């Protein structure tokens, strides 16, 4: 069934699974017309597919031709989505494919079920957890890619960077989930927090700052401190 | 006028025939039903006066045999059986009528209610749903399961519907998944009416049969599989014509007879909002859409 508080350890357990957010896929711009009308304009988005244990993201960057000619844009790009996950599980041998798939909008479950209906044993799921994943866009590497694609494109990164090096998975989600969520109530002040230091820097093949690991744990409590803060700026408290 | 013998009433029950129903009493002096219409099916159905629990009955055609009802004391139920021997029939029926110990099938003139619920509705059709082969009639009651129920467990004693299952292959081509979810008329049209019912009537008549077995048993099964029907049509954008029209004739009158204090568990609010005013035929069906709103405004 669904996801949640209840069963969090089962994301870091030996069964392959992706979470998969839609929340990117279908980007616009909203202005005005000439005539004083008001119309949208598509921007790139992405498919953010990631496997939780070992960090592999499966980045589909949506390149705004996929949008041209088409109605009902918002109901077709689940169903892109879905038909983009499918196809990801059919290109991946069958030893690496995943055995659930996690959904963190509601609305992904039918069109990913109909996607996947020649894999009867992959679960769709969703989830109860609000995760922060529409916030891949302010990680700067990922939204550098999305925007340059002039075409359809599949890019791989890992979220975690060598973390796992030297944390858990459990551990390594935490931590992005923070800095996800952290990016989400206040992007600014997160990004500030995140290079304040120059002499702290991200690796070529790194998405993330190269901290040490005192250094996340600082890092780490100033997160936290803007999230609440901003919870207070936000309600007064 | 066909005519279905009792050979005794030995328990209180209340006995239905079509949709007229009246009570025995226990050893009361009753000896059956007279003057039942000649061209369309009927049911003959029980419900016991000591457990209300076990709605049954049977399905038949008077012109396909000579059919009587006699209670059994072991398993305890009216059991329908045939009368091979014409002359022991006629001669039995003969005494019990001359006896006036049998009740007319009170059809009104004007009425056309059961032919409008049973148009499409062929006793060949009911025994290949209800399988007994041995029987010209078909026994149903509230418990019976129906085949797509067990997939999800006597196969015997199974409501054999066509199975229909909108996140399905069989209801999804490959490459056409968004097109043939949102607009079902690829599954209707081609797999369904062309591919398994052949014609637009055998849908129907399965669509009035399970409608049927729903209202006189309660069978739960039933009154999934006449929905679902329901909703595979609604839920097309292309239909023909005729079979619109006739579609918002049959329900018209499925909802006209309903009991009124049964329209909380026989009718899903969600597909009957979606069909009357979500789906592409909301606008193809006035009569239904009338009736509903007149009858059950708070379902919807
Ligand atoms: C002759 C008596 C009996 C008992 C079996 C019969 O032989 N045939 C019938 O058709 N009925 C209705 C009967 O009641």
């Amino acid at each position: 069934g669904a996801m949640n508080s209840s069963n969090y350890a089962e994301l870091f357990n030996n069964d392959i699974k992706l979470f998969v957010d839609d929340t990117n896929v279908y980007r616009v711009t909203v202005h005005k017309t000439f005539e004083g009308n008001v119309a949208t304009k598509a921007i790139n988005g992405c498919i953010f597919t990631l496997n939780p244990k070992t960090g592999h993201l499966f980045l589909k960057i949506i390149h705004t031709s996929v949008w041209a000619g088409q109605k009902r844009l918002s109901q077709l790009a689940k169903w892109k989505t879905a038909e983009e996950v499918s196809a990801l599980v059919r290109s991946l041998p069958k030893e690496e494919q995943p055995k659930q798939i996690i959904v963190t909008r509601k609305a992904m479950l039918d069109p990913l079920e109909v996607h996947m209906l020649d894999f009867p044993n992959i679960a769709i799921r969703p989830t109860e957890l609000r995760l922060p994943f529409s916030a891949a866009m302010s990680i700067d590497k990922l939204s550098d890619v999305v925007m340059k694609a002039t075409e359809p494109q599949m890019v791989l990164f890992n979220i975690y960077d060598d973390w796992l090096d030297r944390i858990s998975s459990y551990t390594a989600f935490s931590r992005l989930t923070l800095l996800l969520r952290a990016l989400k109530t206040n992007e600014e002040s997160a990004k500030m927090i995140l290079l304040s230091d120059p002499t702290i820097t991200i690796k070529s093949y790194h998405l993330w700052p190269s901290f040490t690991d005192e250094q996340w744990i600082t890092i780490e409590s100033q997160m936290r401190d803007l999230i609440l803060t901003e919870y207070g700026r936000k309600y007064n408290v | 006028m066909n005519t279905v013998p009792f050979t005794s009433a030995p328990i209180e029950v209340t006995i239905g025939i079509d949709q007229y129903s009246f009570n025995v009493k226990e050893n009361q002096p009753f000896h059956g039903i007279k003057d039942i219409p000649i061209g369309h099916v009927h049911v003959i159905h029980f419900q016991h006066a000591d457990n209300s629990s076990m709605r049954y009955g049977y399905w038949f055609d008077c012109r396909m045999g000579n059919f009587y009802i006699q209670y059994d004391p072991k398993d305890g139920l009216y059991k329908m059986m045939e009368e091979r021997d014409g002359a022991k029939f006629e001669n039995i029926v003969h005494n019990f009528k001359e006896r006036q110990m049998m009740v007319s099938y009170p059809k009104i003139d004007e009425d056309d209610t059961w032919y409008n619920l049973t148009e499409f509705v062929q006793m060949d059709k009911i025994r290949k749903i209800v399988r007994k082969d041995e029987n010209q009639f078909s026994y149903v009651d509230s418990s019976m399961t129906t085949v797509q129920e067990n997939e999800l467990s006597d196969p015997a004693h199974s409501l054999n519907y066509t199975v229909i299952n909108f996140k399905s292959r069989e209801a999804i081509r490959p490459g056409h998944e968004m097109e043939d979810f949102l607009d079902k008329s690829y599954y209707l049209n081609t797999v369904m009416l062309q591919g398994i019912f052949k014609n637009s009537s055998n849908y129907f008549g399965e669509l009035q049969f399970a409608f049927l077995n729903a209202m006189f048993f309660g069978n739960y099964g039933s009154s999934l599989q006449w929905h679902a029907m329901i909703e595979l049509i609604c839920s097309s954008a292309t239909v023909p014509k005729h079979m619109l029209d006739k579609l918002d004739e049959i329900l018209y009158y499925q909802i006209k007879t309903l009991p009124e204090q049964y329209s909380d568990i026989l009718l899903n609010e969600r597909v009957w909002n979606i069909c009357l005013y979500s789906s592409f035929q909301k606008n193809s069906l006035h009569n239904t859409e009338k009736i509903m709103e007149n009858k059950y405004p708070e379902l919807l």
